RNA sequence: AAAUAUUAUGAACAAUUUAAAAAUUAAUCUGUUUAACUAAAAUGUUAUAUAUAAUAAUCU
């Protein structure tokens, strides 16, 4: 359905190992990548192109004995759990890869914020810069912040839990399958994005 | 009362009043331009506007200087004393287009020059209405002195 | 190089009285140059859309039209097609083919 | 700086706003010499809200609902008949709206007696106003031209005519306002200040309705076959324009 | 004599409830929309709930009423700053009507759409729903304003490298339906 | 306290207005 | 508090200016349209009654008027007027002598005003010129330009 | 809809009477206009005063209009005062 | 009018009353005393010389006349209107603030604690 | 700042626009008694190897 | 440069010593003062006088159980709209009418109602013509603007409204 | 936007940056004056000295 001017720089791409990112796919998935990404993909093994008998079965990489001996049949049911599964890993990367920023005001040169962060805010945040959509009540603040909140400034950081991640089988690759941390940096913006 | 509301149906907008809390020229110069647009100079001052896409763009961009009344057009209508099979674009249609500041000029000059354009039709009105009843005199008196030859 | 003595204006509203600048909803000094050089290359832009269009020599500067003129004007009192004398200055070349060309 | 005028803006004092007094009748010239030499040949009473209810009447007539122009007009008369004394400038230009009204909506045999009340009450009044004059017999023409009275109508609206042209000044409307544009001071901007013009339509409103008059004459000129009225009539439109 | 107007037709609610009934009485508290806190209006608060926006002597009756009148009823005369808030009051009626005049005419136009808000606002503010399937230095600065002004904060490059136009999908795993995760 | 680390400081004269009793 | 949260609604009220104020006669099926459309188109106060004429308290501007001097359209309309040699004024477009300083990059200044920000003034006044703001690196367009012929 | 009140769809310091009243009782109180036909049979006979072009004369003939009576230039003594203030310079009302 | 009161009355209009007639007559209208603004910033050379006289009228009030219209008896204490009205008991009675409890309570004399009013209606 | 005498405002409140242990007061107190050499008024309590 | 001289020369008499002999030192002098005295009037004034003109009312009101708080905030309440400056001329020359104000404000009189939006009427609706008689909705504004004539003063016009709207009837000619 | 007049008021390191010093041992800089009268007017410096704390006894 991509228009041809556009899909000349793309190219179907089959991923044998799952990999994190806006141009990556869980493990037998079929994905216009594009070219560069695809070449990289192919050349590291990640990859390859889909042949019909591979669209019907493909090897895949087992961690178990690092080695591509995993083969799998690419089923209906196999491609929902796989994309539930990347779903799952792709938001724990960005939540844990980068910082997420907070331009606020405070009167003067002080150490802490004039009206403290709130987990509505934190995911305000999360949602504009991480696109992620997720409720208030997964966050949890740290001891010290559980009174009032993220009001020091500098940098921060709080807990965000992820209930589903046994019925995924999510428990080994990630060091804490349970709850991600979330860096925070506060700055002082007197700026048009203050609002505050 | 369990059913869906039958017979046609009318759609319905609403409308802003928007009011300045802060004073704008203590923020960036594009907020300033922001507010403009919404016809907002000083702290304090209240202005009514549509509920287009442009105005909400706006208003989300000063949502931290003014604070926002919506009211829909019923509403509107009855706030006013209009009744309901009144619209409002027969009013704007009746309202007069040389209102205080009828437009946004790009320029002062164009201001000024508007302004005079506006004397000089009114002066042209006048001087229009001499020469017409001077062509209408001339005209009467030459048919008249031609059939008084005839 | 800026005035030392500051505008005085009569103050209508006691805003006035706090406010610093003059016309807060235009841009800065850097800003508005930055936006003026910015318009100004987009109309160029617009002006250049289309190609050099060729010129004859009675549409030509000053310091081209009578040089020009002077410098053929012996071929053309003798009518006779096909003659062209290579002057030194005049438009250059686009470089691409042009519709007026 | 550019003004939006959002706020409230207080008006600026101008020139313009100057009170012009009112054109006067002479003691002892009256209105009803002049028909005759033309034929030869305070209690309390709330006039605020009455006030309000005669704008809402000619309010009323001007947007074409007669009938209840003519109820307001009548109220607000017996108001003022009650709060004046007898021959009153206020009462008689009441009286005339209220026969303008009676006209407008049919009863012209009532509008023609409450007019020629008006004439008379104009007669017995000392100094009455040149506009209040040329409006009443205005109306008296339109009256008569509505009856079927065409000739009689022209001779109203002459009859202002030659009112207006012997007691009128034509210069007193503009006599402030004619050395305005010496005011302006710039010219690359705000030059309007040099060109500012004063319609007379809007600053003399006896020139206005002796316009009106003579328009209105030679319809009934035209209509009739008078070439020679028309042309005498146009001739005065003219002269008072230029006057002007 | 006196007058006494609350209203352009005089007209009013009764002021004193039926004879041994409860009478009525205002919110005394702010208009906020948070249920907490709770704070009692200002006199301000009560001069704009009367009518009198913000201060005395503006938008009431003691500046629409005349200030004085002859003994014998006559009226006073029309100042220029009466003038002047006549032209401000007719202003402010057609602000309003050409307002909703706008509202109408983009309506049948078919310019009014369906999706609540601008795309900046639906891409900073998450409690929205997903909705699925002359011159020109003027024009060169809202152009300007609008680069400054949409996008606030940006995705960082080590997840997507905007450089390279990578951008980033929406990850609806962990949401909600229900709005009152971001109400209370 | 309005004073910061960075802002310098000024001494403020004393406000001698009557002020009005609190109340419970 | 001056956070105060009540609708701003209340900050405009319609209450004393319903529509009827612009259209009179919009309870009945007509719309005539009555408006003040500026503030500008005042033609002043005017009196309600005979009896109650306005005051004579005059204004400033009103009453800080000087005694009228003939002009050449009054000059030229009634010669019978121009009785002394004061009346032959010259041109109207002649404003009188230089009456201020016109100060460089200040604009014109008033007699006796402020002469401390002003020496580019000074160096406008007495011959001696300065500008070597784009001499300081490059050569001037004469010195670079060659001669065509001993003549020119 | 046409017959259901306006205030019936609304998504919302409670008890107690607000500035707001009268608006909230007629926006509650059911609609006037109940049906399309309704509309149109009182919209039809809206008529305009200052409109620019001609207008009908259906019903009656000897009926003139004020215009047609007093040219344009021409206004009614309107009375000027606190409580009645009328559109002075009617011929600064044209662009 | 906002107030109208006398020895024996006070009408509070909320926010004004009507049926008052207050009647004054013009007696002047001149400048009051002239008040003198310079203004002279210290660091240029100009000064600004603004005299303000303020116009006033004077005017000496000669007659005030009031004619309410009563709806009826008003309870104060419990905020209704009374259907029936007697001047001859008190509508809201009083009680001293003694009950024992507040040892601690500042005593004021018993005269002024323990002292009730007349009935002014009779 | 110094707005009141000793008596209503002590002299360690004159620096309670500064965040920190300003606006707590001091464990010891030299004012009463002979006055120090140096002319310390108050010593806070010793947050590690620093005191104020 | 404009210093005043010929208007301050007047008011030498006012200064005392080398001020009053001097020329030059009694110009510094009123012209100083005249400079501080406009700056005060400006900025400072308004301050010290409302502050004097709260004290009386709020002592005023002690007197009588209250404060200026709670007093200021139930006048916004109750609609009164008085000024400091009449509360404190109420309070010093008419002590009942002041005491009356704050019985008022303590009793649980309900305040008055907000302001009414202008409602159109129902005879607007009517299909005029239904087909020589008025507007329903005309005529009654018209009743309604007698009845406020009639409301406002008393008049001899009378306190009927239906022959005080049958006047254009008496004014009628009977053919 | 043109035609004219003038222009010497003068910063060295470090950090970051194809996005934000957000490193507070970091400042990102042109100050400051500016007010017709009478009224109205919404603004903020208080301290809390004990809970991983304080006051106490037995016994190994
Ligand atoms: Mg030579
Ligand atoms: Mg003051
Ligand atoms: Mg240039």
């Amino acid at each position: 359905e991509m228009a041809p001017e556009l899909q000349l720089e793309y190219m179907p791409v089959l991923f044998t190992r799952t990999i994190l990112g806006p141009q990556g796919g869980f493990a037998g998935e079929e994905r216009l990548v594009k070219l560069e990404v695809a070449r990289k993909y192919m050349e590291a093994g990640h990859a390859v192109t889909p042949t019909e008998e591979l669209r019907r079965g493909l090897w895949c990489y087992n961690p178990d004995t690092d080695k591509y001996d995993c083969f799998i049949e690419r089923n209906e049911e196999f491609l929902d759990f796989a994309a539930r599964k990347r779903q799952w890993l792709d938001v724990y990367w960005r939540v844990n890869t980068g910082y997420l920023l907070f331009g606020r005001q405070s009167w003067g040169q002080g150490f802490l914020i004039n009206c403290p962060l709130r987990k509505r805010d934190v995911a305000q945040k999360l949602w504009e810069q991480y696109k992620v959509r997720i409720d208030p009540r997964l966050i949890e603040f740290r001891e010290k912040d559980r009174r009032t909140g993220i009001q020091e400034l500098g940098h921060n950081w709080c807990w965000l839990y992820l209930p589903g991640a046994e019925e995924l089988g999510i428990n080994r690759e990630v060091y804490d399958n349970k709850r991600v941390k979330v860096r925070i940096h506060v700055r002082k913006m007197n700026s048009m994005f203050a609002l505050y | 009362a369990a059913a869906i509301a039958p017979g046609p149906y009318r759609r319905v907008g609403n409308i802003f009043i928007v009011h300045c809390d802060d004073h704008p020229f203590k923020h960036s110069w594009e907020v300033n331009r922001m507010l403009r647009e919404l016809r907002l100079e000083f702290k304090g001052q209240t202005t009514i506007v549509p509920d287009i896409p442009q105005v909400r763009k706006r208003i989300w961009r000063v949502r931290h200087i003014v604070k926002v009344d919506v009211l829909d057009l019923d509403e509107a209508k009855a706030l006013i004393g209009v009744p309901e099979h009144i619209s409002f674009t027969d009013l704007a249609s009746q309202l007069p287009p040389s209102f205080g500041r009828v437009k946004a000029v790009p320029s002062p000059v164009i201001r000024s020059k508007m302004n005079f354009m506006k004397l000089r039709r009114m002066r042209l009105r006048d001087v229009l209405h001499r020469d017409a009843l001077e062509l209408r005199l001339l005209e009467l008196k030459r048919s008249a002195m031609k059939n008084x030859e005839q | 190089a800026f005035r030392r003595l500051v505008k005085r204006h009569k103050i209508t509203n006691n805003q006035m009285l706090l406010m610093r600048r003059r016309e807060p909803y235009k841009p800065t000094m850097k800003d508005r140059q930055e936006i003026a050089d910015r318009a100004k290359l987009e109309e160029f832009e617009r002006k250049n859309a289309d190609g050099l269009m060729f010129v004859p020599e009675k549409a030509l500067p000053p310091w081209q039209k009578s040089l020009a003129h002077n410098a053929k004007a012996l071929g053309s009192r003798i009518n006779f097609r096909g003659f062209r004398v290579r002057v030194a200055d005049g438009q250059d070349e686009p470089g691409f083919p042009t519709p007026f060309r | 700086v550019t003004r939006l005028y959002t706020s409230y803006y207080t008006g600026v004092l101008y020139p313009n706003q100057l009170v012009q007094p009112k054109q006067r009748l002479p003691a002892d010239v009256s209105v009803s010499a002049i028909l005759q030499k033309r034929s030869e040949p305070r209690p309390y009473v709330p006039l605020g809200e009455v006030a309000k209810l005669e704008l809402q009447g000619d309010y009323y007539m001007e947007g074409g609902m007669f009938q209840e122009a003519l109820e307001h007009y009548g109220v607000v008369a017996k108001a003022y008949n009650y709060a004046y004394p007898e021959n009153h400038a206020q009462r008689i230009g009441i009286r005339i709206k209220l026969s303008a009204a009676f006209r407008q909506t049919g009863r012209l045999e009532s509008s023609l007696a409450n007019i020629e009340e008006v004439l008379r009450m104009l007669d017995a009044s000392t100094r009455p106003s040149l506009e209040l004059i040329c409006e009443a017999l205005l109306e008296l023409g339109i009256t008569r031209e509505a009856l079927g009275m065409k000739r009689e109508a022209t001779e109203a609206y002459e009859e202002a005519l030659e009112v207006v042209n012997s007691f009128h000044n034509w210069g007193e409307s503009h006599r402030m306002l004619r050395l305005l544009p010496r005011l302006g001071r710039r010219f690359n901007y705000n030059f309007e200040e040099k060109f500012v013009y004063f319609s007379p339509f809007d600053y003399d409103r006896t020139f206005a309705l002796v316009d009106q008059c003579l328009e209105r004459a030679e319809t009934i000129f035209n209509e009739i076959g008078d070439v020679e009225g028309a042309i005498r009539v146009l001739q005065q439109r003219k002269e008072m324009i230029d006057k002007k | 004599y006196s007058e006494a107007r609350s209203n352009y037709d005089g007209t009013s609610l009764p002021a004193w409830p039926a004879p041994g009934k409860k009478p009525t009485y205002p919110a005394a508290l702010s208009e906020l929309r948070l249920p907490q806190p709770r704070m009692r209006k200002t006199r301000t608060e009560w001069m704009y709930y009367h009518g009198h926006g913000g201060c005395p002597g503006k938008y009431g009756p003691s500046r629409e009423i005349a200030d004085f009148e002859y003994a014998d009823g006559t009226p006073a005369s029309i100042s220029g700053r009466r003038f002047a808030f006549k032209h401000h009051q007719d202003h402010l009626l057609v602000q309003l009507i050409r307002a909703a005049a706008t509202v109408e005419r983009y309506d049948a136009s078919g310019l009014l759409p369906r999706i609540p808000g601008t795309a900046e606002q639906r891409n900073w503010d998450p409690a929205i729903p997903l909705f699925l399937d002359g011159t020109m230095v003027s024009h060169v600065c809202s152009r300007v304003v609008d680069e400054r002004m949409g996008t606030p904060t940006h995705t960082p490059n080590e997840l997507a490298n905007r450089h390279e136009g990578e951008t980033l999908e929406a990850n609806t795993m962990f949401a909600t339906n229900d709005p009152s995760a971001f109400v209370s | 306290g309005f004073g910061g680390f960075g802002m310098s400081v000024y001494t403020p004269k004393k406000d001698r207005r009557f002020r009005v009793q609190p109340l419970p | 508090r001056y956070r105060l949260f009540h609708p701003r609604r209340e900050a405009i009220p319609m209450h004393m200016c319903p529509a009827k104020t612009i259209f009179p006669l919009i309870n009945s099926n007509n719309l005539l349209v009555k408006t003040r459309n500026s503030w500008e188109d005042f033609t002043g106060r005017k009196e309600f009654d005979e009896d109650h004429p306005l005051p004579v308290v005059g204004s400033r501007l009103n009453g800080r008027t000087t005694q009228h001097k003939w002009n050449h359209w009054d000059q030229y309309l009634n010669p019978q007027i121009t009785q002394s040699i004061k009346d032959l004024t010259p041109t109207p477009e002649y404003v009188g002598m230089r009456c201020g300083h016109n100060m460089i990059k200040m604009g014109w200044m008033k007699i006796g005003g402020s002469w401390k920000y002003s020496r580019g003034y000074n160096d406008r006044r007495r011959v001696f010129a300065r500008g070597q703001w784009q001499e300081r690196k490059m050569t001037p367009r004469f010195m670079l330009a060659p001669r065509v012929s001993a003549g020119g | 809809s046409y017959a259901l009140p306006p205030a019936v769809g609304r998504q919302e310091i409670r008890g107690g009477m607000h500035s707001s009243h009268s608006l909230d009782l007629i926006m509650r109180q059911p609609r006037r206009v109940k049906t399309p036909e309704q509309l149109r049979a009182l919209r039809d006979r809206l008529r305009f005063i200052g409109v620019t072009g001609p207008m009908p004369q259906a019903t009656s003939v000897s009926t003139k209009s004020y215009t047609d009576t007093y040219g344009s230039r021409l206004r009614p003594r309107y009375p000027e005062s606190w409580d009645t203030v009328p559109p002075h310079q009617p011929s600064r009302e044209l662009l | 009018v906002l107030m109208v009161g006398g020895p024996r009355f006070t009408a509070i209009g909320r926010p004004l009353l009507e049926g008052v007639r207050v009647t004054a007559q013009v007696e002047e209208q001149k400048r009051m005393r002239n008040v003198v603004s310079l203004f002279a910033t210290p660091g240029r050379r100009h000064v600004r010389w603004v005299d303000a006289p303020h116009a006033a009228t004077i005017i000496r009030i000669c007659e005030i006349f009031y004619s309410p219209n009563v709806v009826g008896e008003l309870d104060k204490y419990k905020g209704e209107l009374l259907e029936t009205f007697t001047p001859g008991q008190h509508t809201n009675p009083v009680y001293p603030v003694d009950d024992g409890y507040d040892v601690f309570r500042k005593k004021d004399k018993e005269a002024m604690e323990n002292a009730t009013t007349f009935l002014d209606l009779l | 700042v110094q707005t009141g005498s000793p008596t209503h405002q002590r002299e360690y409140e004159r620096f309670h626009h500064l965040p920190g242990d300003v606006r707590t007061r001091p464990q010891f107190d030299f004012t009463f008694g002979e006055t120090r050499a140096d002319r310390v008024m108050f010593a806070w309590r010793k947050r590690g190897d620093l005191q104020l | 440069h404009y210093r005043a001289k010929l208007e301050l020369d007047r008011i030498r008499s006012m200064l005392r010593g080398r001020a009053r002999l001097e020329r030059k030192v009694g110009l510094k002098r009123l012209f100083f003062l005249m400079r501080t005295q406009t700056r005060y009037r400006v900025e400072q004034q308004a301050h010290w006088e409302r502050a004097i003109v709260r004290k009386n009312v709020d002592s005023a009101a002690r007197e009588h159980g209250t404060g200026w708080q709670h007093l200021r905030n139930e006048l916004g309440r109750q609609n009164v709209m008085l000024l400091p400056r009449s509360q404190q001329l109420l309070a010093q020359y008419e002590p009942l009418a002041f005491r009356a104000v704050v019985e008022l404000c303590a009793s649980r009189i309900p305040p008055p109602p907000p302001p009414v939006v202008a409602s159109v009427p129902e005879e607007s609706y009517t299909l005029w013509p239904p087909a020589s008689l008025s507007h329903p909705a005309a005529r009654v504004e018209l009743r309604c603007g007698v009845e406020r004539v009639l409301r406002r003063g008393p008049s001899g016009l009378g306190n009927n409204v239906n022959e005080l709207i049958d006047a254009w009837k008496e004014f009628d000619v009977s053919p």
